[PDB]
């Protein structure tokens, strides 16, 4: 059960530190608008 | 047409005691008036009922039934007339069976009335009654409880008896006012 | 007489108004 | 008709007239609204 | 012989006025009287 | 537990009796499915939860 | 214009605020008499002596509880004229007896006749296609199956829905508690159809909304518009795009989008009036034979069935005593089913 | 910053906006009377007097009628 | 004024003009605050005239006055209202206040200066210069710590706060050792939301309250001196959005999130929110019901250990899923409750069952009858009980009016937070008046699949 | 356009349309209050008045049994 | 209830607080009064 | 007792740890992720052909 745990939370993890350093990586410079 | 104009601008209400009073023969009672009147007789003699609107366990009945003695002290003891008269509480007859599974209750026994007060007085014309103060409880408990208000008295020959019940739940919220107003106000 | 009270009270009403509208709408009606 | 409501009606009267009297008084005068 | 109109504005504001007035009072005999439980 | 309108017993007569009206059969059937929807859950009066 | 029949015709279809048509003379007599039998029986009439309730401003109902009451159960399927055999000409007795529910009704039904008449006729008169009189007939069609073929198929009017707030949330209760309404296929068309109709009206404001044109230079956007132009105010081709990408599938059809726009709504109340249609005979789809079997032979089996099941029979067993007079049910309080401690 | 646009940006095309296509305020077509009162300070006078006696007459009969 | 033939703003988009109007948005804004202190004083006013001493502070519709008693101010031992003067001097205070606040609005909005960057540099500003922004954002913080450090000295050197967990019955104590153990803070603030952590709504002494205010003033003294001595890095210039409308998005969602706690803590705390003036919580009426039922049961000669239900379970005392000694019933989901009259006879492994049976306290009894009959449910027209009941009584809690309307305000500033960085950022690009016909981005893409 | 009528907004702005209409409103306002306060109400259109609700004869709710009779009937359970 | 000496000044009490709704109402009122520019 | 269970509910750890593999887990991924994202964010500014001076960002 601390396996599934362990997975879960390295999972977890990953996807919110994508969400926060992609967010962070210049985003309202990416539109169509001169 | 009847020409009656309406009570605009009226600062006075026409009944606000809560009670209604009752005249009947040989006895006279104030009666709730949130109550209607009931078709039911579930005891022998029974003369009267009335029952609450919104809800059917809160109910009074009179019973004026055809006794032998002149006076209520030749029927026994208080406590053996209660004793006597203890199908006013109702009868597990339908549950035929053993069990050992109750809350506080003896074995094979799904029901049960614990008498909290028993009470001896005399009225102003002087004529002896018999009050009493019961809490039945149910295997299952609805209601929390049922509370039964008992007053008896003989008269002319014949047992005059009145039942209040109200449920627990609706005794702790305010209605035991109309109930103790009702079982106290019943005269013969 | 308690609608006579009311057909009372609803008369000057009408007065009221046909003495305040009677010459523009008669001047319609022409 | 008690006189507390009766005083209560008259001050949420000159309550209420307060609001609207502004804007009449700044109108009829041509103030800047 | 009067010259002059009435203020749309404040014919509005006079006719919300009294529709308040009567929503309140339909509150107030909603709180005693007739159907107010007591 | 911030409910609806209450209009339960609100039409009075000038005995104090009550008229019921369409508020209070709702109430009927209100209370009709109230001491069935969980059977043996229950072991006292009132449903504070 | 020479004939009789031109000269009112000529006024008749005359532009005006108030358009009155050919159908103007059966619409706006029965309307106006269907809005005023409801005023009436909402603000003087009772409804003491055919249901034992109050239902009037007069006795102290607000605007929830006031309503119209239906008849008694003992006059059947009266229509309940004023001079009919019943009231005989008395107008406070027919007002008290309930003949004013049975009024409304009549003169309403006759009322939406003369609507969906006057949609015809405005159409026609403006040289346009007759889809919105077609999209009426759902409305109509709930109305007749609801207020007319269901009481039709009962004991009488009493069984009818009455005309108030309150008297429509009985009706509701009541349609659960004996019919088992809410396990019906076609009242779950109807209320798939209404809670589409409302998504796709919420969604399509929303996209035409936001996918308009620069076609002025303020924030405000509803100032940079003219019904008599020719471009199109928004951009049919983002919007597709977006939906495409966001949801999957988009519409490309501006006719197609508007026609399953009317489509969606009429075919979920036409399938409701289906389902109550086939109500009003007690057809009720109430049970599963197999899930009571089984549920009966194993006292293990339980699902949301049968306590949906059990609620309905607690609903009727604590409404039918004061819901149905006239059936003069006493019951003593030992033989209603009930719970534990409640 | 602006365009140039404006309000509208096709308005010399179709002469106007929306506002200026369908508008529900036009003064030019109210009634040349109505702006001023033709029965004069009479007629207000009559008005008045009138309206005293009414409300006078009304609140009279709303309390005769009531319990007080 | 203004109109829409300058502006391009309609009349109920109005405010929006005064977006680069210096003087006049801080006489707004003035003016506003005058609105709010004008509020606290009348209502304040308000509920000391329709105060009675024969009743509870829960029983008659107050929720400004049981503020002022947690903070100690005319209450005594056992949670009795003794003097309201106090809160007379706070409503009449706040109502004074009230007029010179509306007075400085009026005049900065009406014929103050109406763009305050050439006469008074030190109070003028641009929505795109960060640094100005963050040393006003910097002023304020440091205004916000010493507020904290202000409610800080009451519990301390000013006679100190209500404590509903006193020794001996709750009273106003003073706080001498407040818990400042970084392991003890970081504890609530990285907590579970969901039941048995609760996240900070379970703080249950007022010394971690006193402690986590101490540590709440330092931090923000600290990180307004760090604001204005600073400015913004180049990861956070490159991550925002800078305009007016941006910073109001981002107080909207903070503020959002400040309503949904403070909902959350009414309906559920009892050490800053104390029973005596709120009233029960939620779980908390459902174990005084099962205690008195328990009681009265057990005074009838019953056996309440071993008593068993129509289930099997136990009807009064069952076992929670890890094994505390619980209430029985549907009470069950609400045993983590923990209450001032009920601690006492809870030990090391759940209630003790030797000190139920025989040193239950009536004052204990009372206060569990009084929670049972005032459980937290009631009408909109305000009528105590459960939906199917009659028209008696007129009670409805104040955890609840509290809870369900800063619910729906935490919603709807939600909802304005998502509009307004919506609108931020498509305003920020330039594309918040619609697409470009002549530029139509769509029409430069290759066609999906 | 317009379809040939006064516009409702140079209506509502008149000297003679507020004179006309500063009586017919109250008037209408106090012919409702009197219908009201007059009893004439009840007596028209048979609503109890609550003295009337339940009369010495019966205690319970009125219920009507026969269609034909049911005018009889209705006036039997009406009397006071 | 407010001291003995204030106990005259109870009917200015009971009608305070609707004063931010009657602003709101004002500010409404003015925006007409100003024509909707 | 019959079985076993990690019985961490309901107590009140921070960020739920009670092992510090865990920890461990979480700062490592957070690390990997905050290097790859460090390497390149000059890279990302290049591509808006400005300077990340006091002026950048998104402003109106
Ligand atoms: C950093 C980002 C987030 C990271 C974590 C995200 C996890 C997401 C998981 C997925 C599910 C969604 C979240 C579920 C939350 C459930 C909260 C709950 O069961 O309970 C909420 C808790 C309450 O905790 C309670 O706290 C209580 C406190 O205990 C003690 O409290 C007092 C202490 O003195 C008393 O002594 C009392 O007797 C004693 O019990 C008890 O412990 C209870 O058991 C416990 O449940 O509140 C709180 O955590 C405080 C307020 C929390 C936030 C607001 C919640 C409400 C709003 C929901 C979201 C917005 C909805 C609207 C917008 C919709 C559209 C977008
Ligand atoms: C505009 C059209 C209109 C229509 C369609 C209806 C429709 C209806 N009304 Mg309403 N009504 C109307 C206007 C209308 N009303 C008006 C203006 C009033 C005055 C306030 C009323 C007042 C009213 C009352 C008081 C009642 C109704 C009721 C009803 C029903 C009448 C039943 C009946 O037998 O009719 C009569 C039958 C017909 C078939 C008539 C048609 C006969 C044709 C034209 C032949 C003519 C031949 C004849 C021998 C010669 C006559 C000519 C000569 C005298 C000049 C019906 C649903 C009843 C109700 O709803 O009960 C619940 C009822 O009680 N109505
Ligand atoms: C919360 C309150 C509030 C506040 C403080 C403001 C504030 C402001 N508004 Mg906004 N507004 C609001 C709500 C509010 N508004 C609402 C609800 C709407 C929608 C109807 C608008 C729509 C709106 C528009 C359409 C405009 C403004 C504008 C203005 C600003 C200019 C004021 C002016 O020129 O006219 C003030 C006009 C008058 C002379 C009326 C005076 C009445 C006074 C102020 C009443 C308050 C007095 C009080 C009773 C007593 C205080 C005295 C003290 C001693 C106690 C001002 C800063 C204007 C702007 O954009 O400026 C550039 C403008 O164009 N507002
Ligand atoms: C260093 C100087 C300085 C100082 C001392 C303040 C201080 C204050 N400002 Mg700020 N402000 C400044 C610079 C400054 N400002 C500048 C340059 C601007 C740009 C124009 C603003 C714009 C501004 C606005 C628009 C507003 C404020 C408000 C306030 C007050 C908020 C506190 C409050 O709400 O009480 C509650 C919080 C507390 C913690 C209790 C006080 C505890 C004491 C201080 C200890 C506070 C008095 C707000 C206000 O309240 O106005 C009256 C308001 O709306 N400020
Ligand atoms: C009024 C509230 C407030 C606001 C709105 C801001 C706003 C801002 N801060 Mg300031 N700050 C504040 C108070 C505030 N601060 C306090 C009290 C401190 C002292 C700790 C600081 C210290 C501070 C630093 C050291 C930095 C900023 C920076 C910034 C900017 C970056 C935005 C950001 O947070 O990234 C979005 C947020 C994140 C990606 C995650 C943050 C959430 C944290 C990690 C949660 C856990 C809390 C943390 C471990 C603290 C311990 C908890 C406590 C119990 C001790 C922004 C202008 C940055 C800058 O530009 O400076 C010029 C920066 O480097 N701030
Ligand atoms: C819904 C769409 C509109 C439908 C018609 C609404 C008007 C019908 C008549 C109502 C009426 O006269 O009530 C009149 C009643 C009279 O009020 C009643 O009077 C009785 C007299 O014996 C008793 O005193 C009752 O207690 C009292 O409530 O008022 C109300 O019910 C109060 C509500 C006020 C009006 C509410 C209108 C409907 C709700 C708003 C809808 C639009 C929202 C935007
Ligand atoms: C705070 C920095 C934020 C940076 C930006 C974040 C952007 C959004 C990213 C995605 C967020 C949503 C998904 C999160 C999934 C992982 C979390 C999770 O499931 O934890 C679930 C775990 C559950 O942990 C459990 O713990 C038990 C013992 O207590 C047992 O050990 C269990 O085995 C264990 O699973 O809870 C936590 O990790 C606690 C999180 C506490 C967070 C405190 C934040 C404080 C600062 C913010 C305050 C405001 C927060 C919002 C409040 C209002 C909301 C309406
Ligand atoms: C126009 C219009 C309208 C409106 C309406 C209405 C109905 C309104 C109203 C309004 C109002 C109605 C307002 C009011 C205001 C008020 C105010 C603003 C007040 C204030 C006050 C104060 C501030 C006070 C103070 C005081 C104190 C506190 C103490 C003692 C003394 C005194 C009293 C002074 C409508 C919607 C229809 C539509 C559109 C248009
Ligand atoms: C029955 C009958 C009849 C008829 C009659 C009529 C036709 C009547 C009418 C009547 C009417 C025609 C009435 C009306 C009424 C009305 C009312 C009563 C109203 C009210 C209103 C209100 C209350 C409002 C409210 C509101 C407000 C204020 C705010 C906003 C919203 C609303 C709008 C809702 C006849 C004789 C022929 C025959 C026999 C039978
Ligand atoms: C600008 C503007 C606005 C706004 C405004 C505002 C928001 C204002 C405010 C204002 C304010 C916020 C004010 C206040 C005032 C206050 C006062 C004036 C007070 C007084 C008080 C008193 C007089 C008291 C007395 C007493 C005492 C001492 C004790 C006890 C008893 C009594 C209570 C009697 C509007 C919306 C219109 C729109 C346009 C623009
Ligand atoms: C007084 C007190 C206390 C204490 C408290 C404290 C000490 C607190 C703190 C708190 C804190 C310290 C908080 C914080 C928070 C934070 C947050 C909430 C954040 C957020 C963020 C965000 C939202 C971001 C976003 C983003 C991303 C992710 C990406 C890129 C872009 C941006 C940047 C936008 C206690 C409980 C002991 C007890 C009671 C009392
Ligand atoms: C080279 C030295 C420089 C800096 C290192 C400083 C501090 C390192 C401290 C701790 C590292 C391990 C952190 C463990 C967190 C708690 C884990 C748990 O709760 O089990
Ligand atoms: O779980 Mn589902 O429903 Ca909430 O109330 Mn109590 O618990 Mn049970 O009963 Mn009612
Ligand atoms: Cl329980």
């Amino acid at each position: 059960m601390l396996t599934l745990k362990i997975f879960v939370y390295t999972v977890v993890t990953f996807f919110v530190s994508l969400f926060i350093f992609g967010f962070l990586s210049n985003d309202p410079g990416r539109n169509p608008g001169q | 047409a009847y020409g009656d104009a309406a009570r605009v601008f009226a600062g006075n209400i026409t009944n606000k005691s809560g009670f209604i009073p009752y005249a009947g023969e040989g006895f006279a009672l104030l009666i709730p008036s949130k109550w209607n009147p009931s078709k039911e007789q579930d005891f022998p003699g029974v003369v009267l009922r009335y029952e609450d609107n919104g809800d059917a366990v809160n109910n009074l009945v009179v019973l004026v039934q055809k006794v032998g003695k002149n006076n209520i002290d030749e029927l026994g003891s208080p406590d053996k007339f209660l004793q006597d008269n203890a199908y006013l509480f109702g009868e597990s007859a339908a549950f035929t069976g053993e069990t050992l599974s109750e809350g506080g209750f003896l074995p094979n026994k799904v029901a049960a009335a614990s008498v909290l007060d028993v009470q001896e007085a005399t009225d102003k014309k002087g004529k002896k009654y018999y009050k009493y103060e019961v809490l039945t409880r149910s295997a299952d408990g609805d209601e929390g409880g049922r509370h039964q208000l008992i007053a008896a008295t003989v008269s002319n020959g014949n047992l005059y008896l009145i039942k209040v019940q109200c449920g627990d739940k609706r005794w702790f919220k305010g209605a035991k006012r109309e109930a103790i107003g009702a079982w106290d106000s019943f005269t013969v | 007489n308690r609608f006579g009270t009311i057909a009372l009270l609803a008369v000057p009403v009408i007065g009221w108004v046909l003495f305040n509208i009677l010459g523009p709408l008669q001047n319609q009606l022409n | 008709m008690n006189l507390e409501i009766v005083l209560q009606l008259t001050a949420l009267l000159f309550i209420v007239a307060a609001g609207p009297l502004v804007i009449v008084l700044l109108s009829s005068r041509g103030g800047n609204l | 012989g009067t010259t002059g109109r009435i203020p749309l504005w404040l014919v509005g504001t006079v006719a919300g006025v009294a529709v308040i007035a009567l929503v309140g009072i339909f509150f107030y005999g909603s709180y005693v009287g007739l159907g107010s439980s007591l | 537990n911030l409910n609806g309108f209450n209009f339960n017993q609100s039409v009075v007569d000038s005995q104090g009796r009550v008229i019921n009206t369409w508020a209070d059969i709702i109430n009927r059937a209100n209370l009709g499915m109230e001491v069935m929807h969980e059977r043996n859950a229950h072991n006292f009066p009132l449903d504070l939860a | 214009k020479r004939g009789w029949f031109d000269v009112v015709d000529d006024w008749l279809r005359r532009d005006r605020f108030v358009f009155v048509g050919w159908s103007g003379l059966l619409l706006f007599p029965t309307a106006y008499l269907a809005l005023g039998g409801w005023f009436t029986g909402t603000t003087f009439v009772t409804s003491w002596y055919t249901h034992g309730l109050a239902s009037s401003y007069l006795e102290g109902c607000n605007f929830l509880t006031a309503a119209v009451s239906t008849p008694a159960n003992s006059m059947g399927h009266s229509l309940l004229f004023l001079w009919g055999p019943e009231a005989q000409g008395d107008f406070t007795r027919w007002c008290q007896l309930g003949g004013l529910w049975t009024f409304v009704a009549l003169h309403g039904s006759f009322s939406l006749i003369g609507f969906m008449l006057r949609q015809f006729e405005i159409a026609r008169s403006v040289k346009i296609r007759p889809y919105n009189a077609i999209a009426f007939s759902a409305p109509i069609s709930v109305f007749v199956s609801v207020f007319l073929i269901y009481p039709l198929g009962q004991s009488g009017w009493f069984f009818a829905p009455s005309f108030g707030v309150a008297a429509i949330f009985r009706f509701i209760l009541f349609f659960q508690g004996f019919h088992n309404w809410t396990l019906n296929p076609f009242h779950m068309m109807g209320v798939a159809g209404v809670l589409g109709a409302a998504l796709l009206c919420a969604i399509h404001g929303a996209t035409v909304e936001n996918t308009l044109f620069e076609d002025g230079d303020g924030a405000n956007t509803f100032r940079a518009f003219n019904p008599t132009q020719a471009e199109e105010t928004y951009s049919m081709v983002t919007a597709n795009r977006f939906w495409s990408q966001i949801f999957g599938v988009a519409f490309s059809n501006k006719r197609w989008l508007h026609f399953f726009m009317l489509f969606v709504p009429v075919t979920g109340l036409w399938m409701s009036a289906i389902g109550v249609v086939g109500l009003a005979l007690n057809l009720r789809a109430y049970d599963f034979v197999s899930q009571e079997i089984r549920a009966a032979e194993d006292p293990e089996f339980e699902t949301f069935y049968t306590k949906n099941i059990l609620l309905n029979e607690g609903i009727r067993a604590w409404m039918a005593a004061q819901d149905q007079p006239h059936e003069k049910l006493v019951f003593p309080e030992e033989v209603l089913p009930r719970g534990n401690a409640l | 910053k602006g365009k140039g646009y404006g309000v509208y940006r096709f308005a010399n095309k179709y002469g106007a906006n929306v506002d200026g296509y369908s508008p529900i305020y036009t003064p030019d077509t109210w009634s040349e009377s109505g702006d001023s009162y033709k029965l004069g300070t009479k007629g207000l006078i009559a008005w008045a007097g009138l309206i005293v006696v009414l409300l006078g007459v009304g609140i009279n009969l709303v309390i005769s009628t009531s319990a007080l | 004024g203004r109109d829409q033939e300058s502006t391009g703003f309609a009349w109920w988009a109005g405010n929006a003009r005064l977006i680069n109007l210096s003087g006049k948005l801080l006489g707004a804004h003035v003016a506003h605050a005058g609105l709010i202190v004008f509020w606290a004083g009348a209502m304040n006013l308000f509920e000391v005239a329709h105060f009675v001493p024969e009743k509870p502070m829960y029983e008659q519709g107050l929720i400004l006055l049981p503020h002022l008693a947690t903070l100690g101010y005319g209450v005594g031992p056992g949670g009795e209202v003794i003097d309201t003067y106090p809160y007379f001097v706070s409503g009449v205070l706040h109502l004074i206040s009230s007029a010179v606040l509306g007075f400085g609005g009026v005049y900065h909005s009406l014929v103050g200066p109406e763009t305050l960057e050439e006469s008074f540099p030190f109070f003028g500003y641009v929505w795109k210069d960060k640094n100005k922004m963050t040393t006003i954002l910097g002023i304020h913080l440091i205004v916000l710590g010493l507020g904290a450090w202000l409610l800080v000295w009451k519990a301390m050197y000013f006679g100190g706060i209500y404590d509903t967990w006193a020794p001996g019955g709750g009273d106003v104590r003073i706080i001498t050792n407040p818990t400042v153990s970084p392991g003890v803070i970081f504890g609530y603030l990285f907590r579970s939301p969901f039941g048995g952590d609760g996240w900070i709504v379970s703080v249950d002494n007022m010394e971690d309250v006193i402690g986590g205010h101490i540590w709440i003033g330092t931090l923000c003294i600290f990180g307004g001196i760090w604001h204005i001595l600073t400015k913004p890095w180049a990861w956070a210039r490159r991550a925002f959005v800078w305009s007016g409308e941006a910073y109001l998005s981002y107080s909207l969602g903070a503020i959002s999130i400040m309503g949904f706690t403070a909902c959350c803590m009414a309906w559920f705390n009892t050490t800053a929110y104390p029973s005596e003036f709120y009233g029960p919580t939620g779980p908390e009426a459902s174990q005084s019901q099962t205690f008195t039922f328990l009681v009265r049961d057990q005074r009838l000669g019953a056996n309440v250990a071993s008593a068993q239900g129509p289930t099997g379970l136990g009807k009064y005392l069952m076992r929670s899923p890890t094994g505390e000694i619980i209430f029985g019933g549907e009470t069950m989901r609400f045993w983590d409750f923990r209450g001032p009259w009920l601690e006492p006879l809870r030990g090391p492994n759940g209630l003790d069952l030797n000190k139920l049976k025989n040193d239950i306290q009536p004052w204990q009894e009372r206060r569990a009858a009084e929670y049972m009959t005032h459980a937290p449910l009631g009408s909109l027209n305000s009528v105590g009980g459960v939906a199917t009941e009659i028209n008696a009584v007129n009670y409805v809690s104040p955890r609840s009016w509290l809870a369900t309307s800063h619910f729906c305000l935490g919603f709807f500033f939600f909802v304005g937070h998502l509009w307004h960085a919506g609108r931020a950022r498509a305003a920020a690009a330039g594309f918040e008046k619609g697409i470009d016909r002549d530029n139509e981005p769509v029409l430069s893409m290759r066609p999906l699949d | 356009g317009a379809t040939g009528e006064r516009p409702f907004s140079d209506i509502l702005t008149s000297i003679r349309y507020w004179v006309i209409h500063s009586i017919t409103i109250p008037s209408l306002f106090i012919a409702g209050w009197l219908f009201v306060s007059t009893g004439l109400a009840y007596d028209v259109f048979g609503s109890p008045r609550p003295n009337e609700y339940f009369t010495e004869d019966r205690q319970e709710t009125p219920l009507i049994t026969d269609r034909f009779n049911a005018l009889e009937q209705v006036k039997k359970l009406s009397e006071v | 209830k407010l001291p003995e000496a204030y106990a005259p000044f109870d009917p200015i009490v009971d009608v305070l607080p609707v004063i931010p709704v009657l602003f709101l109402l004002l500010a409404l009122v003015w925006q007409a009064s100003v024509s909707f520019r | 007792l019959v079985d076993d269970r990690l019985a961490g509910e309901g107590t009140g750890k921070i960020l739920g740890i009670n092992d510090p593999s865990l920890f461990w887990a979480i700062t490592i991924v957070f690390t990997i992720v905050w290097g790859v994202f460090y390497v390149s964010t000059r890279e990302i500014d290049a591509a808006s052909d400005r300077e990340n001076d006091d002026d950048f960002g998104l402003t109106l």
